[PDB]
């Protein structure tokens, strides 16, 4: 299955009134291409910034064989 | 994101002042505008899928991108890209109505066009296409309403450039 | 009271002249 | 409708009505009387729009169940036309398309497709019993109504 | 009717009726036994002329106001049709369109609008009713049924 | 014909005095009203074919006066009896607009009842068209314009009776 | 225009304009500025009604002489949307429907029976067009371009 | 292919292929020769099938954009019937519905809405088309191209 390679960093905009634990927020991760989407518009919406994003797995324009 | 008055609220507390006279006069300026904002973003949100489908059968249709070997070929990655036609109209109608393009910067080319480059989605065509859904929308909002609203679009092209 | 079959009735003359068509057809 | 959505907003930050909100609902309480007066309006006068709409209808989507012989069906067709316009109506008492929407729109085109319905004719009547309502209102009031029957054709469209 | 005519071109004159109204006037009174048969002809087949043209004219116009699925629509337009083959048996009696004219001709066009009834659909009506009377007679009969139902065609248009 | 501020000159110059405190809050309240009554004039006027076909629809149509022997038979005095509608339409809105019932006394009741008994028109059922008629307005109005233009209605009506 | 109508019933009393008449000169040039704005909005905008009208039109009336498969057909009838646009606009700058009816409305039905269009039909594209044209005007501009194309409805039917 | 689903299948147990996976491999293998043969017989009788079920459909559903008048249109629908024939062909070579799905179906009721389609007279179309191909072919090989014209017609649904 395609698989994106992301870097993203993405703060946390509420952790003052939840006092949330502090978290690390810059990942790096493969995603599947199925969530990809999803996932980028979560970080868009939290305001984080997605740094690179690659097709890890898979090829660009392949008709079958995606599964 | 920021809207207009966000933006103008942030430029002056920078510098720990009030907003001066030439914020205050943009300020409403934007308050002017907001009734045609208004009325467009209605006009657009009235109109959404046949805008999509407007600028699918004017950009898109019939040309060697749905052809065999075409990225709009199969009926998944047509899907896609009438998706993506869908968020960019309504990101664009969000930007207008803020009077402000950061929300296009936040939301919609923050990382789109290193996920088009990585799917081999053709920027070319994408800009085509956003530029024919800015005709479409000038087309059904007039052209002072299509005028401002294809600021936005226009945004959103040179950030996918 | 298990069997409702009794209440699955379901639920003519046509209301239209030539239904179906629409007016000053070439 | 905005009360609703403010109330929502503010519970969901554990927070007491803004101002600005309370400025809002202070707004749309002041206006409440004249979309009384505008759905009056609407009510009182929807025998004749389902009228007007339905034969237009008829005639520019003439391909089409209710316009095919059976009696049912057209009856069944002329209660939904009916049905659709006090249903905006009450949406245009609210002030938002909130009671519309959860009453008629959403799930209308699973409905409408589980009954084999046609949704592009349910557009075109729509549409024509729009057009006839624009027909007996003010443009004011027009800028009320309208995007009620803009949300139902975009909730309606395949 | 004529002979109203041939008085009152008398009297806008102030003279008796001339030689030549007078012979019109006997041609005309010689010619009423026809006339009347045909007017019985009318009479009789006015059912049937009402249903075949009501046939035909929604083959031609099916979405009308006379054909929505509303009985009551329909049986008011079936009766201004036999209302209109009246007048025109009226006229056919009289030598003259003035029955027609001033029973159901002035102002038409001001009471099927306010009925909002199209006047193309009606027009289309009276076509296809002229054309199943004509069907029942011969054509010197039909004649003035002929020059009757375009008066009321070119009423409405 | 005089409207409202023609009726407080004319009560106020067979005094020989200027309009006195009383007339002018009359006139302020004239004037305060003024948007209202060209905005009914602009719906009435906007919707005149389609209130007298209601009116019609809803008091004459399928009666013994649109029958034979009715007075609304024959196509001429149906469309003689819709002009009349549309004459009493259009002369109650003149009187809302200029606030003031003269021109109905002046225009529409004088000799009317000799007219109508001349002709054998129906008295009883012109009154309960002329009903029908304001209530189809107050239907399409609402209820202070509606009863506004009924004011002129009932004008018309109670000099029909 | 509104000034020539002024002129004229000065003229028809022979007296110079009484002051009513002066107000209503005054209270007419006072609009000038917004009537060359709203003109300059239905000339920039014309050939997007017309499209968009011509659509709607075409959703509503299927079988019209428009939409009959004649392409000369279809750009006369857009070349007569067109045409009344511009009359509309020339109406609003003059002040009055007097451009408008004396160019386009005076023997309209005559001419459009000549071409065998139905006039139904016509008032249809009207009030398609009066639809997607009041939409780019605000509120205070609406009135007039509304009542002018009222204006050519009512003289087609 | 079901040759991927099977390794797959093994894959997601992290296990090598069990004798229920090599039984269907198996199984798929030893029809190689039926499957190709019922595609060359669906490539080389794809334009009979193609007019036969675009004749038989537009029969059954007269009011299409196929037969609206429209030559680009009925192009379009007859190259659609093609390509859904050409996914069918390689479905049956594959053993599996993958190809169909992710050529054809995944996504096909948003692009047919989007170019306007109504997806009923698509699933008619197709009914059509598996009509007149289950009859150029014996009843074994119709039983392996139904399967899949059913896929596309629930698909539609
Ligand atoms: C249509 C105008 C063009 C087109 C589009 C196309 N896109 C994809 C795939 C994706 N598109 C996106 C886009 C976005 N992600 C966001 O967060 C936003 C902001 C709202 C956008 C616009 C993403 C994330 C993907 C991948 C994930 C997914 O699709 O779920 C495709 C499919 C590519 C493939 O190889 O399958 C296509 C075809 N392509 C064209 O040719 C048009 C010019
Ligand atoms: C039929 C060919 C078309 C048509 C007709 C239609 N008419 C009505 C209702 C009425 N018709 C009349 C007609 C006349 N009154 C007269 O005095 C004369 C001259 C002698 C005529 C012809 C009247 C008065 C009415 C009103 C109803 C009543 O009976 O009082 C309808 C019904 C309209 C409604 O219900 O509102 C219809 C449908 N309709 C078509 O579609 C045909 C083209
Ligand atoms: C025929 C059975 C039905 C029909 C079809 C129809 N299609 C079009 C246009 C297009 N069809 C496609 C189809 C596909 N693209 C893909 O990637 C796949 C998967 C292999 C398919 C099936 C596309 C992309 C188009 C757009 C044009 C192009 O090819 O670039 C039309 C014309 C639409 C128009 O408005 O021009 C039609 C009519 N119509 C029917 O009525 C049949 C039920």
């Amino acid at each position: 299955m395609r698989m994106f390679k992301v870097t993203a960093c993405v703060p946390s905009q509420t952790r003052i009134r939840t006092q949330r634990e502090l978290q690390n927020t810059y990942f790096t991760k493969l995603v599947p291409y199925d969530n990809w989407f999803r996932e980028q518009q979560r970080i868009m919406k939290m305001g984080g910034k997605i740094v690179k994003v690659q097709l890890a797995t898979g090829k660009p324009g392949m008709n079958t064989g995606l599964l | 994101m920021q809207d207009a008055i966000t933006a103008l609220i942030n430029s002056s507390d920078v510098q720990g002042r009030y907003l001066d006279p030439s914020s205050l006069d943009k300020l409403q300026n934007y308050f002017q505008s907001g009734d045609m904002r208004a009325k467009t973003a209605i006009a657009v949100s009235a109109n959404a899928k046949n805008i999509v489908t407007k600028t699918v059968a004017k950009s898109l249709l019939y040309t060697d991108i749905t052809a065999p070997g075409g990225n709009m070929y199969t009926c998944r990655r047509y899907a896609a890209c009438v998706r993506d036609l869908d968020y960019f109209l309504r990101y664009a109608t969000y930007a207008m109505l803020a009077g402000d393009t950061s929300i296009l910067d936040e939301r919609i080319l923050n990382g789109l066009r290193e996920t088009y480059n990585s799917l081999g989605v053709p920027i070319g065509a994408t800009i085509r296409s956003v530029q024919a859904m800015k005709e479409v929308v000038t087309s059904l909002v007039g052209a002072d309403a299509g005028r401002e609203m294809g600021v936005y679009f226009d945004h959103i092209a040179a950030g996918l450039s | 009271s298990p069997r409702h079959e009794n209440q699955l009735r379901r639920e003519t003359v046509p209301d239209k002249y030539n239904p179906r068509k629409a007016n000053w057809a070439a | 409708s905005i009360i609703t959505k403010a109330i929502a907003s503010a519970d969901r930050e554990a927070r007491y009505l803004s101002p600005g909100e309370l400025r809002t609902i202070r707004d749309f309480y002041n206006g409440g009387e004249n979309r009384l007066r505008i759905a009056t309006t609407l009510i009182e006068n929807r025998k004749e729009i389902v009228e007007r709409g339905s034969l237009k209808f008829w005639e520019c989507c003439p391909d089409t169940p209710s316009n095919s012989g059976n009696r049912t069906y057209r009856a069944s067709c002329l209660r939904d036309q009916d049905w659709y316009i006090r249903l905006i109506a009450y949406t245009v008492i609210v002030g938002d398309v909130e009671p519309l929407k959860d009453i008629g729109i959403v799930g209308v085109k699973e409905m409408y497709e589980s009954l084999e319905i046609p949704l592009r004719n349910w557009v075109e009547c729509i549409r024509c019993l729009k057009e006839v309502t624009l027909d007996l209102l003010s443009r004011e009031d027009a800028a009320e109504v309208t995007p009620y029957f803009d949300c139902l054709i975009q909730g309606m469209i395949p | 009717s004529i002979v109203t005519e041939l008085i009152l071109n008398a009297d806008s004159e102030s003279r008796y009726p001339a030689p030549k109204e007078i012979q019109v006037y006997q041609n005309f009174v010689k010619t009423g036994e026809q006339r009347i048969r045909i007017a019985k002809i009318l009479a009789e087949n006015e059912q049937r002329i009402v249903q075949n043209g009501s046939a035909r004219f929604w083959e031609r116009v099916p979405n009308t106001p006379s054909n929505s699925g509303n009985e009551r629509k329909t049986a008011s337009c079936q009766r201004d049709q036999g209302w209109y083959i009246r007048l025109i048996a009226y006229s056919v009696l009289a030598g003259s369109e003035k029955p027609l004219e001033e029973i159901g001709t002035i102002g038409i066009k001001e009471m099927y609008n306010n009925l909002e009834i199209p006047l193309r659909n009606i027009v289309e009506c009276m076509r296809c009713l002229k054309e199943e009377a004509l069907s029942l007679m011969s054509e010197e009969d039909a004649l003035e049924v002929s020059a009757y139902f375009d008066y009321v065609m070119r009423s409405l248009s």
